[PDB]
Order: structure tokens, then C-alpha cells, then sequence
């Protein structure tokens, strides 16, 4: 409902079965990461949706 | 003669002429309506007119003579400024008729009977790291106040750019007040190099336009312009 | 002379003026008419104007010549206040025009002819650990009242935090009130150095 702030760093909480790919544009550096940790995106890391 | 004057069968009086008090803001702008020497000691030619200040006199009083136009307040630059003198007044004490000088920071002077301001107190260009200016040499080598003492010619630019304190010079001109463009990695812009003509890709830090360099607008064909902003990811966005 | 006064056949009484009483907390501000010397011994200029404290007397009483033009107050600052003079008097007496010059904390002053203060009594800056300030050298090599004597040049910009209790020069102009964003880990801020362009 409330807009989120654009600054502040894109956080995805990824559940210990789930599991998300981002895309390091910057470097081309492609990781996927799974586990209780929360993903935070660099300056051109981006979701696969 | 200070005190009750008592004038003389051959002389009529017609009024008592005010000393002007003179101080350090203000001066007396008056010509001369006859050939005299002043109380300074100096001769002065008929129409030549000449400033009264402090340093001569704290309270001169118009002489029957000098003619006062008016009284001149000072033109008191700040550190932060700068002031265009055209006709300014040469060594030999006559005006240099046509030309004009630049007068920095922190200089409190008078105007000269013939000097004007051109655009009055002007501000000094301070410029920043990511600010810049793009100049003209309205004539032909400056090779002045130049840190490479680099002489453009007569009509070319140059940028001048970062933490410098640039009061432009009667030679130079202005053109456009130039920022640098911020771009990070993987990001920038199109410059189009007009002395050579060609049109490059410059990516990397934040580039700041040089003096013959104009931004170039990339015209992509119709239809692509409409899948680059539809298709952000076109492996979730494919249903349509 | 104090008493009952008898004017003379030669002499014709205006009136009496009265001695303006001065205080720590004023002062007196006159021009001068003619070229004479006032009391304290030394001569002045005509159209010269000067200040009369209590260090000089107690009560003055405005001379035929001077003409006093009013009352200064005190121009007092806390410890916590600077000020900025408009045209401040240097070593010579006269004013310095077009300059600037900063008042520290805990100094009370008096406004000298032709002194004003630039916005009044200003605020010092005082900043936290998180709370901070950007700058703008108006002019260049300041190198003065820094830590590290550290000198910018003309135009840029630094960055002064922690607990400082800062003052701007004369030189330098405060751009924007900085604070420091609160983050813990796993959060945080996309910052863009310009300087850099990353």
C-alpha cells in the first residue's frame, strides 16, 4: 500500500526452500541463492522473475 | 576665513557654498569650468573632470571654478565578485576609450569621471568539481590567467572545469554554463565530437562534455523504441 | 562649568544640551563637523565618525562639533553565537570595504561606523555524530580552522560531522544541513559518488 522508498537497497527475504537467481549486470555475474538469507541487490542486480 | 566676513564695497555676495562632506564610500565627480590649479597643486585644463576623495580631502568645497555633477559613491567589490570598468583610465590619466578591464575581488575603488560598470557588480564564476563552463576568446591569444598559459585563438573554445574560481577576462566570453553529466558503470551518453565529426560511446565515469563536443540523440527505428520499454524481462514478461 | 551660568554681553545661549549617559550596554555614535580634537586627545577629521564607550567616559556630552547621529547597542553574542561584520575596521582605523569578517562565541562587541551584521545574531553550527554539514569554499585555499589544515580549493565541497561545534568562515557557505541515514545490517542505501560517476 505505502510506496516504497527508491534509495534504500531491494531486500527479498528468500524462504529456507525457495530459491532466487539474480543478475549481476554489472560484472555479468549470474548467482542463485537459496537459504534463510534475505538477497540484497547490488546497484544493477536484478530478479529473475 | 572661518567667522563673520564682512565684504567690501567692490564685492557682492551672492550665497555660502556647503563643503561637502567626503567619506570613505563617496567621492566628488566635478569638471572645471577654467584653467586653475586646485588647492591639491595640480593644474587642471578647462572641461577636464577628476574625483575628490579622502586621501586629498576630508570636506572639499566646490571652488567657484570646479562644477560638481554630483557625488560618486564607491564601487566596493567582494571576494566574491568581479566588475567590467569600460573606458577605463589609462597611466597617462585620460580614458581609454573602447576598451575595457576587469577588476577582481576585494578592491573597493571609485569610478573615474568616464568609467562605467558594464553589467554592474557582477559575481565570479565559482565552479565545482562536476560544474564547468564553455568560453570564447573574443580575440586572439589570451594566453592568460591560464594554468597551462595555453593561448586559444581568436573564436575558439575551451572548457574550463573543477574547483576553480574563473572571473571571465575582456577577451574571453562566456557561451553556456556546462554540468557534468553523472553516469555510473554500464551507463552514459552519445557525444558527438563536431571538430572531427564523429559520434562515440562513452560509458564508464561521470563525463563532463569537453569544448567541441554536443550530446547526440540517438534516433532508433520505429517498433524498437516500443520493445525496450515493454520488454524489461522478457523471460517473466512473455504472455504478451 | 557646573553651576549657574551668566552669559556674557558677546555670547547668546541656545540651549542646554544634556550628557547622554553610557552604559556597558551602549555606546555613542557621532560624525564630526569641522577638524578638531575631542577630549580623549586625539584630532578628527571631518565627516569622521568614531565610537564613545564607558572606557573612555562615563557620560559624554554630544560637542558643538560632533554631531551624534544615535545610540549603539551592545552587539553581544552567547556562547553558542557568531556573527558576520559587514565591512569590518582593520588595523588602520578605516573600514575594510567589500570584506567580511566572523565573530566567535562569548564577545561582546559594539558596532563600529559602518559595521552591520550580515543576517544578525546567527546560530553556531553544532552537530552530532549522525548530524552533519557540506560545504562550498567561495574562495580558494582556506586551509583555516580545520583539523587536518586541510585547504579546499575554490568551489568544492567537503564534508564535516562528529561532534564539532562549527562555525562557517567568511570563505566557505554552507550548502545543505547533512544527516546521517540509520542503518543497520542487511539494509542500506545506494549511494552515487559523482565525483566517480559509480
Amino acid at each position: 500500500l505505502a510506496p516504497r522508498n527508491k534509495t534504500r537497497v531491494v531486500s527479498y527475504r528468500v524462504p529456507h526452500n525457495a530459491a532466487v537467481q539474480v543478475y549481476d549486470y554489472r560484472e555479468k555475474r549470474a548467482r542463485v541463492v537459496f537459504g534463510p538469507e534475505l538477497v540484497s541487490l547490488g546497484p544493477e542486480e536484478q530478479f529473475t522473475v | 576665513t572661518v567667522g563673520a566676513y564682512l565684504p567690501a564695497v567692490f564685492e557682492e555676495v551672492l550665497d555660502l557654498v556647503d563643503a561637502v562632506i567626503l567619506t570613505e564610500k563617496t567621492a566628488l565627480h566635478l569638471r572645471a569650468r577654467r584653467n586653475f590649479r586646485d588647492f591639491r597643486g595640480v593644474s587642471r585644463r578647462t572641461g577636464e573632470e577628476w574625483l575628490v576623495t579622502v586621501q586629498d580631502t576630508e570636506a572639499h568645497v566646490p571652488d567657484v571654478h570646479e562644477e560638481v555633477l554630483g557625488v560618486v559613491p564607491i564601487t566596493t567589490l567582494g571576494p566574491h565578485n568581479y566588475c567590467v570598468i569600460l573606458d577605463p583610465v589609462g597611466p597617462d590619466g585620460k580614458n581609454q576609450l573602447g576598451q575595457k578591464r576587469v577588476v577582481k575581488g576585494e578592491k573597493s575603488f571609485f569610478l573615474q569621471p568616464g568609467e562605467q560598470l558594464e553589467q554592474g557588480i557582477q559575481d565570479v564564476y565559482v565552479l565545482s568539481e562536476q560544474q564547468g563552463l564553455l568560453l570564447r576568446a573574443l580575440q586572439p591569444l589570451e594566453e592568460g590567467e591560464d594554468e597551462e598559459k595555453v593561448s586559444h585563438q581568436a573564436g575558439d573554445h575551451w572548457l574550463i572545469r573543477g574547483p576553480l574560481e574563473y572571473v571571465p577576462s575582456a577577451k574571453v566570453e562566456v557561451v553556456e554554463e556546462r554540468q557534468a553529466i553523472p553516469l555510473d558503470e554500464n551507463e552514459g551518453i552519445y557525444v558527438q565530437d563536431v571538430k572531427t565529426g564523429k559520434v562515440r560511446a562513452v560509458i564508464g565515469s561521470t563525463y563532463m562534455l569537453t569544448q567541441d563536443e554536443v550530446l547526440w540523440e540517438k534516433e532508433l527505428p520505429p517498433g524498437v523504441e516500443e520493445l525496450l520499454n515493454k520488454g524489461q524481462d522478457p523471460l517473466a514478461d512473455r504472455g504478451e
